[PDB]
């Protein structure tokens, strides 16, 4: 569910 | 006092979590803000974690952020632990090791974005623009909300950033430089600084403008 910044 | 939020769990494992602050009455909050004191970030074995905004706003802010396991282990041994024999060592994209979460906590004299102006410009998505503002803010850098904004002089230096392809089909960002003085950097620019607690050389992040 939360944001992953890759 | 103690003041926690989780970040990258199963709300299983944030069960574990609430269940163990309700225990130990540790203020847990589903928001992290400026009196959250640790961020508890699922790490591998090695501390190593994934980035979400929880992750950069913990690191930002100078907070403990810590593994999930300081929150399993302390269970295990009935004893609240040492952060510090939990502290998040890296993230699966800047390096397993580089040690941002110890940094920014030693380095609030000397914030990575102290003297900077930055304008959050254009679409963004996965992240408010005002949350990638409170991150640049936490940092040191004074936020500026329209181009035609910006501090002049040359004590001043302004930076604008972007997230290249939240914008629609049209090439617009590269348009962006006859609006305003200022280099023009990706988002990642302001993110690995801040996973990192370093600040990035702009070179690789650079979007070149159309004259």
């Amino acid at each position: 569910r939360s944001p992953v910044f890759s | 006092r103690m003041s926690m939020v989780v970040s990258g769990l199963t709300p299983e494992e944030f069960m574990l979590v609430y269940k163990f602050a309700r225990k130990h009455h540790i203020t847990l909050t589903n928001l992290i803000t400026e009196e959250t004191t640790h961020v508890v970030m699922k790490t591998d074995a090695e501390f190593v974690c994934e980035r979400t905004l929880k992750y950069f706003l913990g690191i930002a802010g100078g907070k403990w952020v810590v593994s999930y396991f300081w929150v399993t282990q302390s269970i295990k041994e009935r004893k609240m632990l040492n952060e510090h024999d939990f502290e998040v060592r890296g993230d699966v994209v800047n390096g397993r090791n580089h040690q941002g979460p110890k940094r920014a906590r030693e380095s609030q004299d000397r914030k990575i974005f102290r003297g900077l102006e930055i304008c959050c410009y254009g679409p963004f998505t996965n992240m408010p623009t005002d949350q990638l503002e409170w991150m640049v803010q936490l940092c040191g850098a004074s936020v500026v909300k329209e181009l035609s904004s910006f501090t002049l002089g040359t004590g001043v230096h302004p930076i604008v950033v972007v997230q290249p392809d939240a914008w629609t089909e049209d090439n617009g960002f590269h348009a962006i430089g006859q609006m305003c003085e200022a280099p023009v950097v990706t988002r990642e620019w302001v993110l690995d600084s801040v996973a990192l607690y370093q600040c990035q050389e702009l070179d690789t992040y650079l979007i070149p403008q159309i004259p």
